[PDB]
């Protein structure tokens, strides 16, 4: 199995601030990689698949990643408050693992 | 409705089963039914080595580069009988493999759907022609079809190479893989080129540079169905680099490259660059169109699916290419015309035409 | 136009079995996969199951005790049947795959397109 860590840091949620958060993923998921956004009592959304191709009708989080064994989400802005929970995955090794992550605003 | 599509493909390894025995049959219960003469003419050319020259060779001529020569000498020592019994299994087994590429390709995969479309589509007029003279063609275009699908570049290239030594036809495929952004594909299909080149030199006594000479210094037939054939017969003259054949061959390109714009995926890319290669090409015979198979699962079973021109389209290039029309005609062409027979040497020319225009006019209208 | 409905939820003892069922309706299974998501109430996601729709279903995790079939082309049907883990809430969603060969076959997933389903409430 592919463990994933995360760093389930981000904080204060300041409007126009940029975001950054990694998936330091083990072995070698190749480019197998997709990232989800999930608000409390909804279902998540897709956001970004094959680890660098970004989905149709995301325009709040436009971004990519790197794809050399770690992964990175470039957040330009938070205009909408981008409240809610993200998750990376790899789909290579024939099981599927999740993460965690989540965003909080300021005191 | 699709009650009977899904009970017909529960049954495939049998139908497969069923055409085959009718197959081995044909060629082997039939006068002049299993002459091969194509395999003999691999096979007898290279057993002249050590003595006399390969291409000073009769068979009741021997045309192919000293590579070819070279592969197929540890042939010789196999009796004849046995290797026409395998020849044709393994063209099966070709189309087979073939059939399943393109699935995988597609998205997904089903053994026995696979079956039944290797069963239907064996007897079309070009496989059916294909395997009559004991030709290569289904190898080739499996060789082409693992380079697109695989990932690696050393793979790739040496397949490319290695397809292209034998004949030099099966060298378009660097327009796709250009097309693709695949660099560096190109550059060790060259590599592996020139080495299959300089060994053809090295093994045989250099007949390979008076091979390439010879090949830079009938074509009025109704089995060539390419722009030239079709403007000799029209004209009843030797076209060659005439007033309209630049014309005919100019308009052709920028169709193609509207459909090619129109695509936006590996298979359906492949085809319209597989197709341009086969109406550019001056000498194309009706056994070079076996790339419409994979053109007709594309048309059924791609993203266009959902229209009702893809539909009207795939049924009329399958009952087209079913029925044959140009080996009927055949039956009328004349040793070396009248007008009513001879325009209807144009028809699969015109078939491509408006397939290519189709796609270009829905790709614009979709932005 | 695409749409995914689960209704197998409920309050099951501790012992016993379940299933459950995630409609369709604006497209064809024969082209897609399904695949089952659950998540502990105050906890992350987990993945349980996955199947192909055309060839056949793999990739049980290590709680193997799932059948997970298709009925394909009858009323678009993908139903889960549980022999017993935890509370939690299970999604339904859709995917494609890719195959590459490289001297062999292997393959993975696109990802879960924005098609997923509402939970259920199931509870041990």
């Amino acid at each position: 199995d592919i463990q994933m860590t995360q760093s389930p840091s981000s904080l204060s949620a300041s409007v126009g601030d940029r975001v950054t958060i990694t998936c330091r993923a083990s072995q070698s998921v190749s480019s197998a990689v997709a990232w989800y956004q999930q608000k409390p009592g909804k279902a998540p959304k897709l956001l970004i698949y094959s680890a660098s191709s970004l989905y149709s009708g995301v325009p709040s989080r436009f971004s990519g990643s790197r794809s050399g064994t770690d992964f990175t989400l470039t957040i330009s802005s938070l205009q909408p408050e981008d409240f809610a929970t993200y998750y990376c995955q790899q789909s290579s090794s024939s099981l599927i693992t999740f993460g965690q992550g989540t965003k909080v605003e300021i005191k | 409705g699709a009650s009977a599509w899904r009970r017909v493909r529960a049954w495939g390894p049998w139908l497969l089963g069923l055409s085959v025995a009718v197959r081995l049959a044909w060629a082997y219960l039939t006068p002049h039914g299993a002459d091969l003469v194509d395999l003999h003419v691999y096979v007898s050319g290279p057993a002249t080595l050590g003595h006399g020259n390969l291409y000073e060779f009769t068979y009741p001529p021997f045309t192919y580069p000293p590579f070819a020569a070279v592969v197929f000498w540890p042939l010789h020592l196999i009796p004849f009988t046995l290797l026409g019994l395998c020849w044709i299994l393994g063209t099966i087994a070709a189309l087979y493999a073939v059939v399943r590429l393109s699935q995988r390709l597609l998205g997904f995969d089903d053994a026995r759907a696979a079956a039944v479309w290797t069963a239907v589509t064996m007897w079309t007029e070009p496989v059916r022609s294909t395997l009559d003279y004991g030709q290569i063609n289904v190898l080739l275009m499996l060789l082409i079809l693992l380079a697109v699908a695989s990932s690696r570049w050393w793979i790739s290239g040496t397949l490319i190479g290695l397809a292209g030594g034998v004949k030099l036809t099966p060298l378009v495929s660097g327009l796709y893989f250009l097309g693709a952004r695949r660099w560096t594909t190109a550059i060790w299909a060259g590599v592996v080129f020139l080495l299959t080149v300089v060994v053809g030199i090295a093994v045989v006594g250099e007949q390979g540079r008076y091979y390439f000479t010879d090949l830079l210094g009938p074509i009025a037939t109704v089995f060539n169905q390419s722009w030239r054939g079709g403007i000799s017969r029209i004209l009843g003259h030797d076209a060659g680099s005439g007033v309209l054949v630049l014309f005919a061959y100019a308009v052709t390109a920028i169709l193609a490259f509207l459909a090619w714009r129109a695509v936006n995926d590996r298979l359906g890319q492949i085809c319209v660059v597989e197709m341009f290669g086969l109406l550019i090409s001056p000498i194309s015979w009706t056994h070079h169109w076996v790339w419409m198979v994979p053109f007709m699962v594309w048309l059924l079973h791609g993203p266009w699916r959902d229209k009702v021109g893809a539909k009207v389209f795939g049924c009329g290039w399958l009952v087209l290419l079913l029925i044959g029309v140009p080996w009927l005609l055949s039956f009328a062409q004349p040793d070396i015309r009248p007008w009513p027979l001879a325009w209807a040497g144009l028809v699969d020319i015109v078939a491509a035409i408006a397939t290519l225009t189709w796609m270009a006019v829905v790709g614009r209208r979709s932005g | 136009e695409v749409q995914l409905v689960e209704s197998g939820g409920g309050l099951v003892q501790p012992g016993g079995s379940l299933r459950l069922s995630c409609a369709a309706s604006g497209f064809n299974f024969y082209y897609y996969s399904i695949h089952w998501v659950r998540q502990a109430p105050g906890k992350g996601l987990e993945w349980v199951a996955s199947i192909s729709s055309s060839s056949g279903s793999t990739s049980y995790a290590d709680s193997v005790k799932g059948r997970f079939t298709i009925s394909a082309d009858t009323s678009k049907n993908t139903a889960y049947l549980q022999m017993n883990e935890d509370t939690a809430v299970y999604y339904c969603a859709r995917s494609q795959a890719v195959y590459y060969w490289d001297l062999w076959w292997s393959m993975y997933h696109t990802g879960f397109i924005d098609y997923w389903g509402q939970g259920t409430l199931v509870t041990v």
